[PDB]
């Protein structure tokens, strides 16, 4: 009934308990009531040692007496006569790497851990020595579907800390003036009363973003909506580094734009540990096939031809998501083969049983249902070669030899990144399915052909991002192939005066002379 | 679109009124009355 | 009790002199004397500079310095509300205090705070045009009524940080609202000294900090670092060994029988500096390795003629007085390999800013985009004490093309500008341009802009393109013998650039007919010189 | 005052409260009081089998226990040491 958090000097009352208990007999585990500044303690006695381990002792005047709570208990201690202070961990006990699911992302997640939360679990005391403040912030970014909000969820329930706030979006703007304001500072509220009321012994407290790009853009680039864009990040910048200091928070931000944010928010200091979310290879696949098939493993619903290094060799370029549901598919395919009700719905028993899933619906899900959004696309083929080709003279021959050789010095050198080859010659000799032969027996990760036939009205800036965009996107893997096809359609060239578009020229000019990051 | 926009002014409303404070009198006068019959019963 | 040390800000020694000077001078001599003298006292002062440098540590320190009430703080817009008539009554609440204790205690009063964080968010320029009336322009008139109307106040401190000093109203900065403006800029190498030991000195203190780690090297190393950069140098260099005594995979532990010997060791600060920090007006290797792929090999004399020329312009713009503005143009035939060079002039220049700017960053731009870009480019250069600048393939940045012909005047203008304006006072700049059409531009008559020219040539002779290959080793004794042979008795004319490409398709063929196949190519390539 | 939606697993409170009570008369209707994890809960019996329906009867080793929670109740029971289950119709003929 009388449990308070204010602050008991450990000092003092121990010198109370000696003036006490002077001269009286203790033995461990004696329990105990000790009568402190008129407030009852419950003492229970834990370890004795001689001035050598003694069962009972004497308390005399030089008797030297540490105090430590218990479990659980809200006092407050202050002083140096205590030793264990009983600060509660900031980790769940139970947690363990191997439960949190996430595959093929070891090395993020170390230096993560090394620079976020190392000096959150060493001991206080050494931490004191240092006087040194805690990182504030995590950014992530990467392409669609690699396992971002995945990773903040996994870390929102890694602590011991209260549930996080979310914000979904733009959730916050609102039409009357100074609204939205006050709901970014409605968030920061609880941490400033506990850190106002406990100082250094504040638990910790956590912020999301989501999709934060859509908030905070660079001040004074957009236009109709700088004012409130302006105030929102004010307000944001102000709030987190400002005046009054605050050292129990952490935020976490995700956005697929990395350049759009403002550069005022990316100092040490503030939002600082950047990282980048990619695609996965060979190890990360096999990793992910591991852990979504643990139960049906566990639980003998797969069958033995199954060998799933093959399915991590025989999918390139996937992503996270696709190999979510490939598994998905496989599974209904197997479920809907015993159910038979097209009439009325009607379930089976006797094969409802034995359910097993083969290789055979792993195959033939993936020649159907799956179409990763990076990789290697059939029906173009079938679109761009609708007469196959026909062996009619050595050029032919002479042509594939030399696609031949161009593909592989691009795959073998190490001094010629890139590389370049023009396709010419009369009219109506057919140049683009023997390019699009060529491409194809690359046998090349990933293939991609951009036509003018798909932009048919755009105007110029149109096409500069369209085409900006496909090759963004083939910087994104370890191999590549892009098909430019009709380039006097892509130009817009009429004979009578000429005539044509300049950007785009100047664009695909700059284009054919950029090499791709280190490596690929 | 449109920027933020003021909100207009405010038109309060009281609540009570002399009618219905006289008839709120109505209801505390014979209080006193019924009263004075308890304390002379009890007296 | 108060005491400098105890405020822990290095390398603005000058500023606050000044600020001290200005601001609190007459608040501590004798007071009879200053009546003798009837001057009023200053009440305002502004501070502005680029991100992270200093500013609100300052504020903060200022406010704890003095023996008065508690500042009332402001964050950004935190008094705007929605309700007609609002947003006023906030402003005017604040100076309450104030204006009782003066009327009451006359000129016994104590001194009150007052801190504006952002201001630029809530003090823009007043419209001053019909039907342009700004969203909220009753609070700038309010607070410029309260700081200065027609009752008097001397009893109070406004000071304002912000990062655009160009967007306050310009009635509130006369000499009469806010007198002292300060520009709270980058230091220089003993500022940088000055703040590693504030930030070293606890650790120093307890014998955490291992005997390697020496001070000035790290201060040295060090080029164009804002304040907080330092102190996340430290930071990321201190967690470090924290985690090698943490082992945690399968279950946090901390193994706390060689957590008593934790130390840090300059390993951990090599590392940080490699990995973690990357400052912004500083710069880092990625840039140059990009440029220079392939390194640069002696194959002949002009290389080092060309190099030696950079040097003399370089100590020019280190030392010349008369003229703090230089440039040179690299001209050419393509595949000369000229990019390459000059990066490599620029990385030996050994000048605290370098950047490069390259069309290959703004594809799509309209011709706007493109001169605020440059322009921003530039802009950041004025902020050093030297800067060097590159400018790439100034062609392609002009859009050109034979036909008609064709390109974008506004560009050209602006660089025609932009080659003659000097920097601010007491600052040096290098300008460095390459191309590959010299007679165009002469034709657009803007070799008159430039301060002179240098030319690179292609390889000429059998017995330099020997030499590279030697130097290359792609070939060895016999089929250079054959080479040379075959090639010694003739003239050549091809681009270094060319020439790895050449090798590297020749190299595909099988083992006996390399050289036969590299033999065709460089004859059928031809000359034209 | 202690009620949570904690997960409690049948099937060790059951072999506990064998463990507790085996040897021990047990009569239909019964109140009493069952410490599990250090947790009070108050259990009524229901229904008595022998090893046949009976009034009382005594509690052994082997004998065979099936918990339900109380009605309305929010004590979250898992395992298959339990009589409720569920099932949902979400299609019709
Ligand atoms: N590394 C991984 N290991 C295992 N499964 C993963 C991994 N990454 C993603 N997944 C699976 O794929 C899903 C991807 O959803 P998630 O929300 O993580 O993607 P996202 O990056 O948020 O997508 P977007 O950013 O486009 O919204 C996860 O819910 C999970 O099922
Ligand atoms: N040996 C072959 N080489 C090329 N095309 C062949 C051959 N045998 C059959 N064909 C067919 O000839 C047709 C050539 O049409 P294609 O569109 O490739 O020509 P094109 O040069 O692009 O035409 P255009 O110049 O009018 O744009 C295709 O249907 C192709 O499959
Ligand atoms: N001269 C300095 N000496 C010591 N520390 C400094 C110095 N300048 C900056 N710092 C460090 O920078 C930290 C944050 O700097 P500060 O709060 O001044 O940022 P700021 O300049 O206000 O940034 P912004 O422009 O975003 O408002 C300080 O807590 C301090 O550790
Ligand atoms: N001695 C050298 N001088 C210059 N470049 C060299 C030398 N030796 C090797 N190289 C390499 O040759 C290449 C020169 O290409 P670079 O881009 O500099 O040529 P460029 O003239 O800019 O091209 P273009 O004129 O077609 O735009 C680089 O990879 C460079 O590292």
């Amino acid at each position: 009934k009388n449990i308070d958090s204010n602050p008991y000097d450990t000092d003092k009352m121990a010198a109370e308990f000696i003036q006490q208990f002077n001269n009286q007999a203790f033995s461990v585990g004696q329990q105990l009531v000790f009568s402190f500044n008129d407030k009852l303690f419950g003492l229970l006695v834990k370890d004795i040692e001689a001035m050598q381990k003694i069962e009972v002792g004497l308390v005399v005047g030089n008797s030297q007496v540490a105090f430590e709570k218990a479990e659980n208990s809200s006092l407050n201690l202050i002083g140096k006569a205590k030793t264990k202070e009983n600060r509660q961990s900031i980790i769940n006990p139970d947690w363990n790497f191997e439960k949190m699911g996430i595959g093929g992302l070891d090395k993020e997640f170390s230096d993560i851990f090394r620079r976020a939360f190392a000096s959150r679990v060493f001991p206080p005391e050494i931490v004191e020595q240092m006087g040194c403040k805690h990182v504030k912030g995590i950014l992530l970014y990467g392409p669609p579907g690699c396992g971002k909000t995945l990773l903040a969820r996994q870390i929102g329930k890694m602590l011991n800390a209260r549930e996080p706030k979310v914000v979904n979006g733009p959730e916050i703007l609102n039409k009357y003036v100074g609204e939205s304001e006050a709901n970014i500072r409605k968030l920061f509220a609880d941490a400033e009363e506990e850190q106002r009321r406990l100082g250094a012994n504040s638990g910790l407290h956590i912020i999301i973003f989501d999709e934060i790009d859509a908030i905070c853009k660079q001040r004074g680039s957009m236009a109709g909506s700088t004012g409130v864009h302006d105030t929102v990040v004010n307000q944001l910048l102000s709030k987190i580094d400002g005046v009054e200091q605050l050292n129990n928070i952490l935020v976490i931000g995700m956005t697929n734009r990395p350049d759009l944010i403002d550069e005022a928010l990316l100092r040490p200091g503030r939002l600082e540990v950047k990282m980048e979310i990619g695609l996965p290879d060979e190890k990360g696949r096999l990793q992910i096939l591991h852990i979504h098939t643990a139960r049906m493993r566990g639980h003998q619903l797969l069958s033995a031809d199954v060998d799933i290094k093959e399915l991590a060799v025989e999918t390139k370029n996937f992503s996270g998501a696709e190999l979510e549901g490939l598994v998905r598919a496989a599974q209904s395919t197997a479920m809907n083969r015993h159910i038979k009700a097209s009439t009325k719905v009607e379930v089976d028993m006797e094969k409802a049983e034995s359910l097993q899933v083969t290789r055979g619906d792993f195959l033939a899900s993936l020649e159907n249902d799956i179409k990763p959004a990076f990789g290697t696309n059939q029906e173009d083929y079938a679109s761009y070669i609708m007469n196959g080709i026909i062996k009619w003279g050595d050029p032919v021959t002479r042509v594939l030899d030399d696609g031949e050789l161009l593909v592989q010095q691009t795959k073998n050198s190490d001094r010629t990144p890139l590389v370049s080859v023009l396709l010419e010659g009369p009219p109506h000799s057919g140049k683009t399915a023997l390019a699009a032969k060529i491409a194809e027996e690359s046998n090349f990760p990933f293939i991609k052909i951009c036509s003018p036939d798909k932009m048919i009205g755009f105007s110029e800036t149109a096409k500069c991002q369209a085409m900006k965009k496909i090759f963004d996107d083939a910087y994104k893997s370890q191999l590549s192939c892009v098909v430019v096809d009709d380039i006097e359609r892509l130009l817009d060239y009429v004979p009578i005066g000429p005539r044509f578009s300049n950007l785009v020229l100047q664009a695909l000019l700059v284009l054919l002379k950029k090499a791709p990051p280190q490596g690929r | 679109g449109n920027p933020a926009i003021f909100a207009s002014g405010i038109i309060m409303d009281s609540s009570i009124s002399k009618q219905a404070l006289s008839e709120i009198e109505t209801r505390h006068s014979e209080i006193i009355k019924l009263e004075n019959s308890i304390r002379e019963l009890h007296d | 009790d108060w005491n400098f040390e105890k405020m822990g800000i290095g390398g603005l020694d000058k500023e606050f002199s000044d600020i001290f000077r200005r601001a609190f001078a007459s608040r501590v001599f004798p007071p009879e004397i200053v009546e003798q003298m009837g001057c009023k006292h200053v009440k305002g002062i502004l501070l502005y500079g680029p991100p992270g440098c200093g500013k609100t540590l300052l504020a903060r320190q200022i406010g704890k310095m003095l023996n008065a009430r508690e500042p009332k703080v402001v964050n950004g817009p935190e008094i705007l509300n929605k309700y007609v008539g609002e947003s006023e009554a906030n402003i005017r609440k604040l100076f309450a205090d104030a204006e009782e204790e003066q009327r009451r205690l006359g000129a016994n009063s104590g001194l009150h705070i007052i801190i504006f964080d952002e201001i630029d968010a809530i003090c823009k320029q007043r419209g001053s045009m019909a039907g342009s009336t700004g969203v909220h322009d009753t609070v700038v008139n309010q607070l410029l009524s309260k700081i200065d109307g027609v009752e008097q106040l001397n009893n109070i401190l406004v000071i304002g940080m912000t990062n655009r000093p160009d967007l306050i109203d310009e009635a509130l900065l006369r000499p009469g609202r806010l007198e002292v403006k300060m520009e709270i800029g980058l230091p220089d190498e003993k500022g940088r000294l000055q703040i590693l030991h504030i930030h070293t000195a606890r650790m120093r203190g307890h014998q955490l900090l291992s005997a390697d780690v020496d001070i000035k090297e790290l201060a040295v190393e060090t080029k164009n670092f804002s304040g907080a950069e330092l102190e996340g140098l430290v930071r990321a260099a201190q967690s470090t060994a924290m985690n090698r005594h943490i082992k945690a995979s399968t279950k946090v532990e901390v193994d706390m029988e060689k957590a008593e010997s934790l130390q840090v060791t300059r390993g951990d600060f090599l590392a940080s500096l490699e990995n973690d920090i990357k400052p912004a007006f500083g710069t880092n290797q990625e840039d140059y390795a990009s440029y220079i792929m392939n390194g640069i090999i002696k194959w002949g004399d002009p290389v080092t003629r060309v190099l030696d020329d950079g040097e003399l312009l370089v100590q020019q713009t280190k030392n010349s007085d008369r003229t703090p503005l230089v440039s040179v143009l690299l001209e050419g035939p393509p595949h000369s390999g000229k990019t390459a060079l000059a990066a490599k002039i620029a990385e030996e220049s050994n000048f605290p800013f370098i950047k490069i700017c390259s069309p290959d960053k703004m594809i799509g731009f309209s011709e706007t985009a493109k001169c605020q870009a440059m322009k921003k480019i530039f802009d950041d250069a004025y902020k050093s004490q030297l800067s060097c600048v590159v400018v790439d393939d100034i062609e392609r940045l002009l859009d050109y093309v034979p036909i008609g012909p064709r390109f974008s005047n506004l560009v050209l203008q602006a660089l025609l500008v932009l080659l003659k304006k000097a920097p601010p006072q007491g600052r040096k700049l290098l300008i460095i341009g390459t191309t590959s059409r010299k007679d165009v531009l002469q034709e657009m008559e803007m070799l008159n802009a430039f301060s002179t020219t240098i030319h690179v040539p292609n390889i000429a002779t059998g017995e330099q393109l020997l030499e590279a290959l030697e130097l290359l080793g792609n070939f060895k004794d016999k089929e250079r013998t054959t080479i040379a042979q075959q090639v010694k008795g003739k003239k050549v004319w091809i681009g270094i650039k060319k020439l790895l490409m050449l090798i590297e398709m020749s190299l595909q063929m099988d083992p006996e007919y390399r050289v036969r196949k590299f033999l065709a190519l460089l004859r059928e390539e031809g000359a034209s010189p």
